[PDB]
């Protein structure tokens, strides 16, 4: 599972991705609704156009919450919680759009992060967001 | 396929800047390194087993050349995805037995290698056209499990 | 499709003893029990909350009745699957959006009450046939992602 | 996550499948090996054709693992930790595979039992293989 040294390349990559994290978490929501368009389904209260405030404020949060599994990795299913029944009890979210999301989240650290950004690191934050999915829908198992 | 106008281009604009030699072995590295379970396939190959070993391997950048080769092939022959395919896809379903869904994984980390190169100009809306082509491509080799 | 001769004589000799009214109902009703995020899409239909009220909703059953209806216009016009379904295509995708693999998710639910119902006679090669057939109407219904 | 009642719907419908599970494990491989022909790359010195003593052999294997996590469910990692090193990490056997194999199991469980088989005890099997699956990958994640 999530190793003692993939929970070290987690730890560092998003140490660097620091002050910009909320930027970042709202150009990966940019890219899920651009790419994949079944997605924009969940938010019809949005504007889904690239100024967005809404898109850019919602950035800060799955930002946030992606932190608030990096710090308590070791136990994600207390921490993300609520979130993990929002998404399953609440919205619904259909738990392949989580990879979807995860995928733009990575070609979003990729084409901001390139020294960081080693084949090694690709597959821990590969397996840190796929833990985070897991967690997600765990309602749903 | 369908490809606007304008998002036909930027695709074709980022490709011309693309050193195939040295992408499609980022790419076929990266796959067996965040997905080992394409490593069964690659037994002819040699020691895959530390990251370093995989993108440093001869084989794994040859082998690559020839898969951004059928990308190049795809990218500027949309018309037919599928026709283009045909003996490749016979290749890859009932000669190798690779489920699709691979097919898919290797498009998905292609993007993430297009966009660790080009940083910036690896635009929302240039992404949004790359994931077109590559499902293209994947529905295209996949059409043989019918 | 392919359907050797001998698959599609299974096929054809199970449907006709299928009670399409009510299999159809028994699927969507399933569909919803074991995989709720469909619940979002059906909003317009009542309560959905406990299993027991899905299975004897007369809106669930009625709408499955048109479902068990276009795997029937599969069945048996299985030469084009692709040109029977074009305006559901229309209607799934860029419409309601339903994403790809849920199409996959009910013709698999549907293979579980298929099976539910005929016991022994449900025969592994004859289970084999119907996966076909449902993969092949669910690559017909997702062919406007492209 | 598996709630207090989809333990009970599981310790009840493997209750009653009882003296079978070998029969139903092997016809269960012979339906995926049949369906998805794309597993059979994983069994080359299998038989795999109908009578086979090594499909029908195997069958009690994977209906012994089946048991020893619907007993054991409270804590499926450590029972299933050394099926979920050797598909993991000997085998390299592609997690799509093990939703194809839940779905045949799924489907012999309702051919062989259709009164257990009741909507909510389809969600309760579902959601317990869905956790044997994500047991079995978690070297891969
Ligand atoms: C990395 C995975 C994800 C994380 C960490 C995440 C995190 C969050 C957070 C923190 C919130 C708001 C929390 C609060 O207000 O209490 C939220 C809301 C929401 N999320 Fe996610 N999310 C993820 C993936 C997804 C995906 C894939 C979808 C696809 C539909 C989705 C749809 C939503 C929706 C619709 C809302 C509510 C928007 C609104 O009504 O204001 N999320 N998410
Ligand atoms: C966009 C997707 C893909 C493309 C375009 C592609 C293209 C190719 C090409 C061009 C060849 C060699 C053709 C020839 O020898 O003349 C090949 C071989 C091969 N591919 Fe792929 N491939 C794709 C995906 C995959 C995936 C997902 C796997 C899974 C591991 C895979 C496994 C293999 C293997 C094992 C060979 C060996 C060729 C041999 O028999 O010597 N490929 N591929
Ligand atoms: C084999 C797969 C499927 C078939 C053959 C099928 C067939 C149909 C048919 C025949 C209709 C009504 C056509 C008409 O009104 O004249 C319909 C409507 C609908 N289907 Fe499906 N369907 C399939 C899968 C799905 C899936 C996976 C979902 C996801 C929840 C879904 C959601 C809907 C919804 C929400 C409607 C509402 C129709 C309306 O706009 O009033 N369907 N489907
Ligand atoms: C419900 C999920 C599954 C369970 C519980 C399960 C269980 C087992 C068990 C108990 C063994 C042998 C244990 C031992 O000898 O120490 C085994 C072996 C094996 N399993 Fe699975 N398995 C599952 C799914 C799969 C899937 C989906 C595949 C697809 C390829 C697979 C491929 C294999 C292979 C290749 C072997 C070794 C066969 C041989 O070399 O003798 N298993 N499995």
């Amino acid at each position: 599972v999530l190793s003692p040294a993939d929970k070290t390349n987690v730890k560092a990559a998003w140490g660097k991705v620091g002050a910009h994290a909320g930027e970042y978490g709202a150009e990966a929501l940019e890219r899920m609704f651009l790419s994949f368009p079944t997605t924009k389904t969940y938010f019809p209260h949005f504007d889904l156009s690239h100024g967005s405030a809404q898109v850019k404020g919602h950035g800060k949060k799955v930002a946030d919450a992606l932190t608030n599994a990096v710090a308590h990795v070791d136990d994600m299913p207390n921490a993300l919680s609520a979130l993990s029944d929002l998404h399953a009890h609440k919205l619904r979210v259909d738990p392949v759009n989580f990879k979807l999301l995860s995928h733009c989240l990575l070609v979003t650290l990729a084409a901001h992060l390139p020294a960081e950004f080693t084949p090694a690191v690709h597959a821990s934050l590969d397996k840190f967001l796929a833990s985070v999915s897991t967690v997600l829908t765990s309602k749903y198992r | 396929v369908h490809l606007t106008p304008e998002e036909k281009s930027a695709v074709t604009a980022l490709w011309g800047k693309v050193n195939v030699d040295e992408v499609g072995g980022e790419a076929l590295g990266r796959l067996l390194v965040v997905y080992p379970w394409t490593q069964r396939f690659f037994e002819s190959f040699g020691d895959l087993s530390t990251p370093d070993a995989v993108m440093g391997n001869p084989k794994v950048k040859a082998h690559g050349k020839k898969v951004l080769g059928a990308f190049s092939d795809g990218l500027a022959h949309l018309d037919n995805l599928k026709g283009t395919f045909a003996t490749l896809s016979e290749l890859h379903c009932d000669k190798l037995h690779v489920d699709p869904e691979n097919f898919r994984l290797l498009g998905n980390v292609l993007v993430c290698v297009l966009a660790h190169h080009f940083g910036k100009e690896f635009t929302p809306p240039v992404q949004a056209a790359y994931q077109k082509v590559v499902a293209g491509v994947a529905n295209a080799l996949a059409h043989k499990y019918h």
